[PDB]
RNA sequence: AAUCAAAAUUUAUUAUUUAUAUUAAAUAUGUAUGUGUAGAUAAAAUA
């Protein structure tokens, strides 16, 4: 969406790697294969 | 035991008592909706006639 | 057709749950072997 | 991209089995190649080899204890040489003329090769050979179908043509029994004979076995035989097959009756020479052959259908059914079984399975869809035990280690050959995963793995490769990240 | 579960619903449930107590009701522009 | 041709026949 | 019925009765070993003793090529045939289909 | 036509009560 | 085998490489992850945000 | 190309396997000569049907 | 016991005889003839009391004889079907110079 | 083969069009499979058929996005060169197996339905017992019985 | 194939047991069965749509006899028919009146 | 005798184009089965040879259409209505494209290609030939 | 390369459905009939 | 005594509304059977 | 919560039910006395299965683990799959005995050719006034079938 | 299970020999048995069984049930012979209920032997002194049963 | 075992209707040797389920089955799409 | 608002149709394209 300011708090104490039940995000996907270019 | 007419006018005139049921499926009858007409006459037969040890 | 009543889970059928562990593990493996390689 | 295809040699060809190498750009990517460097006129000597060879074409001398549950092969000059009757009733199917000609060597495979090690001199080790029959004329090999029988019957074939032992092999015996047609038997009286069947075996056998056949002197046969103008008598056993099969027909129908009996009978008399009789599918030589007899309204003679109290061209019925004791073929192997003047004569034969399902309801085949066109329509059970005057051996499912090396062997040495997926290796999974899958369809059954290897094409549901190729497609790419 | 052995009853036990199959449960409703124009009383009221011929007499309801209320918009635009 | 010349001319003859309202 | 049961033949009860009439005039045993007691060839079927009859067939071609008549005309049950078709399945008493009867 | 077809002879028919035509074989006539 | 066969894959289109994913028709549709998916996967932290942590 | 043109000998429903030009129609001018060939109309039976008078 | 299981084939059922009367209107009668049909059914099973002979049979499932007792069926009468072969071998080599091929009808199978 | 009937030819893009149903049926496909395999002849065309229906029965329930608008033909014409491109090997697969399996016909002294060519045996359309007496496009009166494409020892 | 049905009285047994046969006659004597001379053996055809479990329609007893042409000519149709005594027809005879006034009595007598 | 469009000629190819659908059953599988190894056993190796001929004519990859190329030259969207116009436009369309007609095949004696093998000396049926010299 | 113009609409006057074109141009001439009598007043 | 469930009739009818539709209504009704079990004849 | 759901509470009522079955107490129950047909058609079928040891790589793949390893290789239900959670082990994981005879069911088709008709046959062959204990044995039985338009009627 | 085709395929337009379609009358279907069904053309009482669906289906059962019969009498491997209660063996010392009758019963529980009696199959050989007392030439030889305990070549020896 | 016969003759030796059997044992990470199953079948019997729509059923029911037994299996099985229900009738 | 038997309605005869299946010759040349009626419904870019 539209560009805001979430996530640009500083974190206390920097532990934001050990929290493993944090948000992930929306699943992104990945292409299996590389199509030809174009030109 | 009355026509398709007389059916539509004692079921638009309220005379009966009758449950409607959509036009596609097989109403609500276990074995009218396994297997169908013939599956309903067969058990018919069956609580009739059959369950009987005749004598 | 109109597919509307297949879930959204059925229609692109993403298997392969099983790998992906293994994938991060050999991912975190070679940064370990790169960070072996530079140094020596 | 990393090809090591042109810089690949072709090892030297030693056996027929080393010739069965497709081109490499078929093979690259489903063999792939390593390097190695050895020390010879220099510290690096780029050697560039295959990961997967062939496995060894080797001798049944050769053989030994430590090639239990491993695979070897034979070549096509001697799969020419000692098997011209055919194989069994589904063996031939994993060997195209590409493909290597593969046999997994069993335990009982082992054993097998051992008692016949032992049959070729037998009269210093009698009692060893009947402490092993347990007293019995031979052994018959019974398991659940698609199993080790057929393949065994062959390789015990192999193992006594190979040793220079007379061997006779009923590749089939739904060709005797399930045959095309039944002929009376021309001398026997009230016995018969399925002819096309018994024509060539009398060719097979003759020229299998035309190297001690040819010193085979005729002790019981008569000596005025009927013979056209320019053919010699027969001196020999091989002589006498060669009278029986190559005639002009309808010559030939009588020919093969007069020679199977007469084989017979010279077969009977011989006790010193081993010989080595292997049949697949005994359980048919042991119930009634599919024939029915005739209705004797037609040898009795009929003036008109009108009036003479006959229904043969109204209704049908079902008359006794003929065993397999009144065909002149299987009269001759039972004077051999019953008769206990024979300590000379092995019977090394197993059942068949090969029968269509049933189970309780059946409506009918569909004619396009149909694995079991070519089945035969028994559907009677059968116990080896009580039906047959063999030792029973009992033959199960693979093991592990067994359907391991089968299923390596299958899919290397098809792809080796240009016969596999080839270039098509990236969309098929790998070989753990190919053998897990393929036993829990298969069930470990050998002709359940020969299936679900050429059933693999259609599997839908395997998405290995699909995030392989999404991982190393994403490490690409961030390995470009790196290098920018 | 057993009333004597009850006593925190257990909600909402996974019990699937969907392995049956019970999807005829269609109602038909009243039109105008929320409409300004249409008033909260009236006669149509007693249109909420019949059982045997409830879809074609909720349709025509419906149909009376839709074919009046554009009925009295069309003559309010006549109206309001015709002077 | 023959039915482009019918997908002209006949919409003009259903016209005139069929749907065409009266005049004053 | 459909069947019309051909005459019996004299010596086609099994392989040795066939073998010692017709082929081998000289066959010592005259027929397979009978038991004392009665065997029962129709089973679990009861057939009137004495009487030929034959036993249903094991081969397609027996079932196929003999004379069996097809369905025609409109097919009657005994009991069914109060109930019209199963479009008109007639029942006097509204009564459950699983009331079971004391 | 049903199973014994075949067993039909020419003796089963009534000949002498009709009249036969000589070159195509049917027959012409028939008699009261 | 598979060591070797890692290095060779084709990842690109091209002679016997086919898409057929309905990535030129829609483009990604399988999804991939580069997180462990808690509490089913499992990777170890990082030594540098745990000394971090510690000092 | 193959069944651009008509052979004379082929008839028209159906197509001819020539792939040659010469001696050979167009099929715009297999469509005019067959718009031209095609008047006639077939002789009525007179006696198959009898008159309304007579009737 | 075994005749009363035998002679009311499925009135029987899990340990219990069962008669459904339904033949007359009125259920007086029908447990009439339901009473006199329980009485027929009873004394004719009895009747196995009064010796051996009234014991039913027990059918047993016997099967064919097996692959080693029609493994004998080949030496039935063996030495005279090889005295009668070695003749008919004689009367076929005899016979095989008038035609080219002999029927076995011509050797041993009568056929008039 | 039973099928002696007169047939009806269809176009190859409407036989690939059935998909699963009959053309990638997996029973289908692996029995053509074991065709290649008795003759030792690599499947390699029909291995690109199977690999190419296996991806594309896997996304056909997806939607396809919409297309907002683009400035040239580009993603839109190599959406469309795939698409011919899959076509093509199938049109291929098609051809081999009509071709391989009239040829194992000629050598299994099989004999084919109406009109139906066997190289070696039948330049023409075979036809035997048809319902029309004669043959249907050579013009021709059939002869009773059939005509004989192989010899008589079985 | 075809063959006689066979017959062996327990006064030939060594060991004399009731036979089958004469517990059928029995069993017929008792309730009245009747024995068709014409059946023959080889007709024993299950309704298999009925019998058998794995299918859809399916009730342990047999629906239809397997049949063709079980018509209204063959009197051992007629014999075992149920007849049309006091069915659902009697109840169709006596209460499908064009007005029910004329069912619960006499217009006259309650005028 | 009311000519059709079902002629299905029998010039440009060993298959009739416009070819009537053909059926395999596996009874033609074990026939096949019985005939290689009746071969294999005799020594027969000329319909093996006629048989890699034709799968190293027929089998090779279609090469990769360039960009604008697609299978309906003709515009397929005018037959909205008339559905018959459409299958009869299909199959006339399919009859003009035999199997001579592909050019996308590399069928010809002029490529090459590595994948198979083009000798029948290459073949490991003599391997005695090409042992060690 | 694209058809001619002539091929087209020749094509377009041969496949094309007749019921539905023969409406849309009735309606059509009855819609310019209602537009020139409300011109007309 | 307790209260053991049956399974209701049920009877559909399938007839025409006007060949234009066909309605689909049915005959309902539904039972409770009641097991009294006393040790003695009252 | 409960303890199972609808289809589970009634396959654990199939197995306490088989776990108690004997069959001279089926005397007049009538269908209530079939005893469960997926476990009982399994037993009468053990000529059939014979339950096989584990195969030879099996037994070696795991007294490798056991013996030169180190580290007993424990079943799919030992497992602590969860990471971060440390699971109360349920009794169950290794103690349950592998035996075809009791599962999973495989049974000949002409034994349950056999049960269903029986089954259905069996319905109402009941004796109802039995001589006997509480809420199953009575003297006379009383149904009365009520009969009604609505369900809530 | 069985994979065989029980239904017949519907009404419908006039099927051609195409690809996945038969025509509705075809000698490959049923074995041919619709050969008495087919018209062969592209006497109401002749032409309109032929295109009833319950007279198709009642015809396909009976030849669907005359293939089961068939297949299930060639599985037949023995016959039944009325033996008396004392020369029975000791399975078939028992009350032995009917078909349909009971559970299905098992042979003997306490000797663990868990088979159904109504599908054991008695060895003729072991019956000679039953079946046959009037012979006394003993017309069957014994049946030589292996002996397991020996060492042979099963057991490694 | 699928009704009491095994799953290579229900389903008559198909590997695409097995595979998806085999599925819920794979998207888990699990050994299908270390369980025993039977799947009885309550819908309408048919004297075959050899097709796709079957054995989507028989997927999800064995998936449903390694739910209850190991709760965490539910992770992988739900995100590929076998303990998902779709709603497609005749 | 002042009535009455179309097909309220049943049955039959050289005769009127549409369907039901029967139903064939013909290479001397030239040749023969519909609207619809139907069943369950699981491909898609010249405007
Ligand atoms: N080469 C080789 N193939 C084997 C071996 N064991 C089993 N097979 C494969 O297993 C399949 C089964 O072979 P058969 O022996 O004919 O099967 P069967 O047990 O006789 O089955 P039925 O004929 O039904 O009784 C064959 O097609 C072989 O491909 C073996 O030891 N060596
Ligand atoms: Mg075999």
């Amino acid at each position: 969406g539209q560009k805001s300011l979430m996530g640009a708090l500083p974190a206390p104490y920097g532990d934001a790697e050990f929290f493993r039940g944090r948000y992930r995000g929306p699943p992104v996907a990945r292409p299996v294969v590389s199509l030809p270019t174009l030109h | 035991n009355v026509s398709y007419w007389t059916m539509n006018k004692m079921v638009r005139g309220g005379n009966l008592l009758v449950h409607r049921v959509h036009y596609t499926g097989w109403g609500t009858d276990s074995h009218l909706k396994k297997g169908g007409w013939e599956h309903r006459w067969n058990k018919v037969l069956q609580r009739n006639v059959l369950q009987y040890s005749r004598i | 057709d109109k597919y509307r009543r297949v879930p959204m889970l059925l229609k692109p059928q993403q298997g392969g749950q099983q790998y992906f562990n293994h994938f991060l593990i050999r991912s975190t493996n070679d940064r370990l072997t790169q960070q072996d390689v530079d140094n020596a | 991209k990393k090809s090591l295809a042109a810089m690949y040699m072709r090892p030297p060809v030693t056996c027929y089995t080393d010739a069965c190498e497709a081109p490499v750009a078929m093979w690259d990517g489903a063999i792939p190649l390593k390097e190695t460097r050895k020390l010879k006129n220099g510290v690096p000597v780029r050697t560039v080899s295959r990961t997967y060879s062939h496995p060894p074409q080797l001798t049944p001398t050769q053989l030994s204890f430590n090639d239990i549950n491993s695979m070897y092969c034979v070549g096509n000059d001697e799969l020419i040489q000692f098997f011209p009757e055919g194989l069994g009733g589904r063996v031939f199917q994993t060997m195209p003329p590409g493909h290597p000609r593969g046999f997994l060597y069993r335990k009982e495979t082992h054993l097998l090769n051992l008692f016949v090690d032992k049959v070729q001199h037998w009269h210093t080790k009698r009692s060893v050979l009947s402490s092993l029959t347990n007293g019995r004329t031979g052994f018959i090999v019974d398991g659940p179908t698609g199993c080790g029988k057929s393949a065994l019957m062959c390789q015990v074939v192999h193992f006594a043509r190979s040793r220079n032992i007379v061997t006779l092999y009923v590749p089939d015996a739904k060709v005797w029994t399930h045959g095309e047609w039944c002929w009376p038997s021309t001398i026997l009286p009230g016995f018969f004979d399925a002819p096309d069947a018994a024509r060539s075996f009398l060719k097979y056998f003759a020229v299998a076995n035309r190297a001690t056949l040819t010193s085979w002197k005729l002790r019981c046969t008569p000596k005025d035989l009927p013979t056209e103008q320019g053919e010699r008598q027969p001196q020999n056993l091989y002589e006498l097959c060669e009278w029986g099969h190559r005639a002009v027909a309808p010559a030939s129908i009588d020919r093969q009756s007069v020679c199977v009996k007469f084989l017979m009978d010279e077969l009977s008399e011989e006790k010193k020479l081993p010989v080595v009789i292997v049949v697949d599918g005994w359980n048919l030589f042991s119930h009634e052959t599919h024939f029915r007899y005739p209705h004797p309204d037609f040898l009795r003679g009929l003036a008109s259908f009108n009036e003479s109290s006959t229904d043969i061209d109204l209704y049908p019925q079902e008359l006794p059914r003929i065993p397999a004791s009144r065909l002149s073929f299987v009269r001759g192997l039972n004077k051999m079984i019953l008769s206990g003047d024979d300590p000379n004569k092995f019977f090394i034969t197993c059942t068949t399975r090969d029968f269509k399902p049933f189970d309780g309801i059946s409506g009918f085949p569909n004619v396009e869809t149909d694995r079991f066109a070519n089945s035969l329509d028994e559907y009677a059970p059968y116990d080896p035990e009580k039906d047959s005057h063999f030792h029973p051996i009992q033959i199960g499912n693979f093991d592990e280690y067994e359907y391991r090396s089968f299923l390596r062997f299958l899919i290397n040495s098809g792809e080796l050959a240009g016969l596999g997926w080839g270039p098509l290796w990236h969309a098929s999974s790998d070989f753990e995963r190919k053998l897990y899958k393929i036993g829990f369809l298969s069930g470990r059954n050998p002709q359940g793995v020969v299936d679900h290897y050429h059933q693999e094409l259609v599997w839908r549901y395997d998405y290995q490769r699909t995030r392989q190729k999404q991982y190393l497609l994403k490490r690409r790419m961030e390995g470009m990240s790196r290098g920018a | 579960g057993d009333i004597y052995y009850d006593d925190t009853r257990g909600l909402h036990d996974r019990s699937p619903t969907w392995m049956n199959e019970v999807p005829e449960t269609r109602y038909d409703r009243l039109y105008g449930v929320n409409h300004p124009d249409i008033a909260k009383i009236g006669i149509r009221r007693h249109l909420n107590v019949e059982y045997v011929n409830r879809k074609e007499v909720v349709e025509r309801d419906a149909a009376l009701m839709k074919k009046t209320l554009s009925s009295g918009r069309r003559l309010r635009h006549r109206v309001e522009s015709s002077r | 041709l023959i039915r482009q010349c019918l997908r002209d001319i006949v919409p003009v003859i259903e016209y005139r026949n069929r749907e065409e309202p009266a005049r004053l | 019925r459909f069947p019309p049961t051909p005459s019996e033949t004299p010596a086609t009860q099994d392989w040795m009765a066939y073998t010692a009439k017709y082929l081998d005039k000289q066959f010592t045993i005259s027929a397979e070993p009978a038991p004392v007691y009665n065997v029962n060839k129709l089973w679990p079927m009861q057939q009137i003793p004495g009487k030929v009859d034959q036993t249903p067939f094991e081969e397609d071609q027996t079932w196929l090529l003999h004379s069996i008549p097809v369905q025609q005309l409109e097919m009657h049950h005994h009991e069914k045939d109060l109930q019209d078709l199963p479009f008109i399945n007639h029942e006097q008493f509204p009564r459950s289909l699983e009331w079971n009867a004391p | 036509p049903e199973v014994a077809m075949h067993r039909n002879t020419v003796g089963l028919l009534p000949a002498h009560m009709w009249e036969t035509d000589k070159k195509t074989g049917k027959v012409k006539s028939v008699k009261d | 085998e598979e060591r070797i066969r890692e290095l060779m894959m084709p990842l690109e289109v091209g002679e016997n490489s086919f898409a057929a994913n309905g990535q030129a028709t829609h483009g990604n549709l399988f999804y991939f992850r580069e997180y462990p998916m808690y509490p089913g996967e499992y990777v170890p932290a990082e030594h540098n945000t745990l000394s971090s942590l510690r000092d | 190309l193959e069944g651009a043109m008509h052979k004379p000998g082929e008839s028209g429903l159906q197509a001819g396997s020539s792939t040659t030009i010469a001696g050979k129609e167009t099929w715009s001018q297999f469509s005019t000569k067959m718009r031209y060939g095609r008047r006639r109309i077939r002789v009525i039976d007179v006696a198959a049907k009898m008159s309304y008078e007579y009737q | 016991e075994r005749r009363l299981r035998i002679l009311a084939q499925h009135r029987v059922g899990m340990g219990v005889l069962k008669l459904d009367a339904d033949k007359y209107e009125d259920q007086a009668d029908n447990v009439t003839f339901g009473t006199t049909k329980l009485s027929e059914l009873l004394a004719d099973a009895r009747k196995a009391q009064l010796g051996e002979e009234y014991w039913p049979s027990v059918e047993l499932k016997v099967r064919k004889p097996s692959g080693q007792s029609k493994a004998h069926y080949s030496l039935i009468d063996n030495e005279r079907i090889e005295k009668r072969s070695r003749e008919l071998y004689e009367k076929y080599r005899d016979a095989k110079k008038r035609s080219l091929f002999v029927t076995p009808m011509e050797t041993w199978l009568e056929v008039k | 083969n039973t099928f002696l009937t007169s047939s009806v030819a269809t176009p190859p893009i409407s036989v690939i069009r059935t998909g699963p149903k009959w053309w990638a049926h997996p029973e289908r496909m692996v029995r053509q499979k074991l065709m290649y395999f008795t003759l030792g002849v690599d499947q390699l065309p029909l291995r690109r058929t199977a690999v190419i229906q296996r991806d594309l029965q896997r996304f056909h329930m997806c939607k396809p996005p919409p297309r907002v608008g683009d400035s040239t033909g580009y993603k839109r014409s190599r959406a469309a060169q795939l698409n011919t491109w899959y076509r093509r090997i199938q049109y291929q697969e098609y051809h081999m197996q009509h071709l391989f399996t009239r040829h194992v016909w000629g050598l299994l002294r099989v004999y084919p339905g109406n009109t139906t060519k066997i190289q070696g045996k039948a330049d023409d359309g075979y036809v035997g017992y048809d319902s029309v007496p004669f043959h249907r496009y050579n013009r021709a009166p059939l002869p009773f019985p059939a005509r004989e494409l192989y010899e008589r020892r079985k | 194939g075809v063959h006689r049905v066979g017959y062996t009285h327990p006064s030939t047994l060594p060991v004399p047991c009731a036979q089958r046969w004469d517990l059928r006659l029995a069993r017929a004597r008792i309730f009245q069965e009747y024995i068709e001379e014409k059946a023959p053996g080889a007709w024993q055809l299950e309704d298999e749509r009925s019998m058998s479990p794995e299918f859809k329609t399916f009730t342990g007893y047999p629906m239809r006899d397997m049949r063709p042409g079980y018509g209204q000519n063959l009197p051992d149709y007629i014999m075992k028919k149920r007849l049309p005594n006091n069915t659902h027809y009697e109840l169709f005879a006596r209460r499908d009146i064009p007005n029910e006034d004329n069912a619960m009595y006499g217009k006259y007598l309650y005028d | 005798s009311k000519p059709s469009d079902n002629v299905a000629w029998y010039d440009k190819g060993p298959v009739e184009w416009l070819p009537r659908p053909v059926r395999l059953t596996y009874d033609h599988l074990d026939q096949l089965q019985q005939w290689t190894m009746r071969a294999t056993l005799d020594g027969r190796t000329e319909e093996f040879n006629r048989i890699r001929d034709l799968h190293r004519e027929w089998s090779q990859h279609p090469l990769m259409p360039v960009l604008g190329d697609v299978e309906p030259k003709f515009p397929l969207n005018l037959f909205k209505q008339n559905h018959r116009a459409k299958k009869r436009f299909l199959v006339r369309w399919h009859k003009a494209n035999t199997p001579a007609n592909w050019l996308w095949m590399p069928r010809g004696p002029t490529v090459v290609t590595p994948l198979h093998r083009t000798n029948p000396t290459q073949y490991p049926e003599n391997w005695k030939q090409m042992v060690q010299r | 390369r694209e058809l001619p113009r002539d091929v087209k609409q020749e094509l377009q006057s041969f496949v094309a459905d007749a019921a539905t074109t023969l409406e849309s141009r009735v309606k059509y001439l009855k819609e310019l009939d209602t537009m020139n009598q409300r011109m007309k007043d | 005594p307790h209260v053991e469930k049956l399974e209701p009739w049920v009877r559909m009818a399938e007839f025409w509304t006007s060949e234009m539709s066909t309605a689909h209504y049915e005959f309902r009704k539904f039972f409770r059977v009641i097991i009294c079990k006393l040790p003695f004849q009252s | 919560f409960n303890e199972f759901d609808a289809k589970g509470r009634e396959y654990v009522q199939y197995m306490r039910e088989f776990a108690r079955f004997d069959p001279r107490k089926s005397r007049g129950n009538g269908q209530k006395g079939f005893p469960f047909r997926d476990a009982y058609l399994t037993k009468m079928n053990e000529a059939n299965q014979k339950t096989p040891p584990p195969t030879l790589e099996t037994i070696m793949d795991r007294a490798v683990r056991e013996h030169h390893q180190h580290a007993r290789i424990l079943s799919p239900l030992e497992v602590q799959r969860d990471v971060g959670r440390l699971e109360p082990i349920p009794s169950y994981a290794g103690k349950i005995n592998a035996d075809r005879s009791v599962f999973p069911f495989q049974w000949k088709t002409e034994d349950w050719y056999e049960y269903e008709v029986a089954k259905v046959r069996n319905r109402r062959f009941v004796f109802e006034n039995t001589e006997e204990d509480g809420i199953r044995g009575s003297e006379v039985t009383y149904k009365i079938v009520l009969e009604g338009f609505w369900d809530h009627h | 299970v069985s994979t065989g085709e029980f239904d017949h395929p519907p009404f419908q337009f006039r099927q051609r020999h195409t690809f996945n379609t038969t025509p509705l009358h075809d000698a490959n279907r049923f074995g041919g048995r619709t050969a008495y069904l087919r018209e062969i053309g592209p006497k109401k009482q002749g032409r309109r069984f032929k295109k009833d669906p319950r007279t198709v289906q009642f015809n396909v059962d009976v030849w669907c049930a005359q293939q089961t019969l068939r297949k299930r009498w060639k599985q037949r491997d023995w016959e039944v012979i009325e033996i008396p209660f004392r020369l029975v063996p000791r399975e078939q010392q028992r009350v032995i209920p009917e078909l349909y009758t009971d559970i299905p019963q098992m042979t003997d529980p306490a000797r663990n032997d868990f088979s159904n009696i109504r599908n054991k199959v008695y060895d003729r050989e072991e019956l000679q002194g039953v079946l046959f007392p009037a012979a006394g030439a003993m017309l069957y030889p014994p049946l030589q049963r292996v002996d397991k305990q020996a060492m042979t070549l099963d057991k490694y020896l | 075992t699928v009704m009491g016969k095994p799953l290579s003759l229900v389903l008559d030796n198909k590997a695409w209707l097995m595979e998806m059997v085999l599925m819920p044992f794979d998207e888990a990470n699990l050994d299908y040797r270390d369980f025993d199953a039977h799947i009885v079948s309550e819908g309408h019997a048919m004297p075959s389920i050899a097709n796709e729509i079957a054995a989507f059923a028989l997927r999800m029911a064995v998936a449903n089955a390694l739910v209850k037994l190991i709760p965490l299996t539910r992770i992988p099985l739900k995100k590929s799409g076998l303990l998902s229900v779709d709603r497609r009738r005749e």
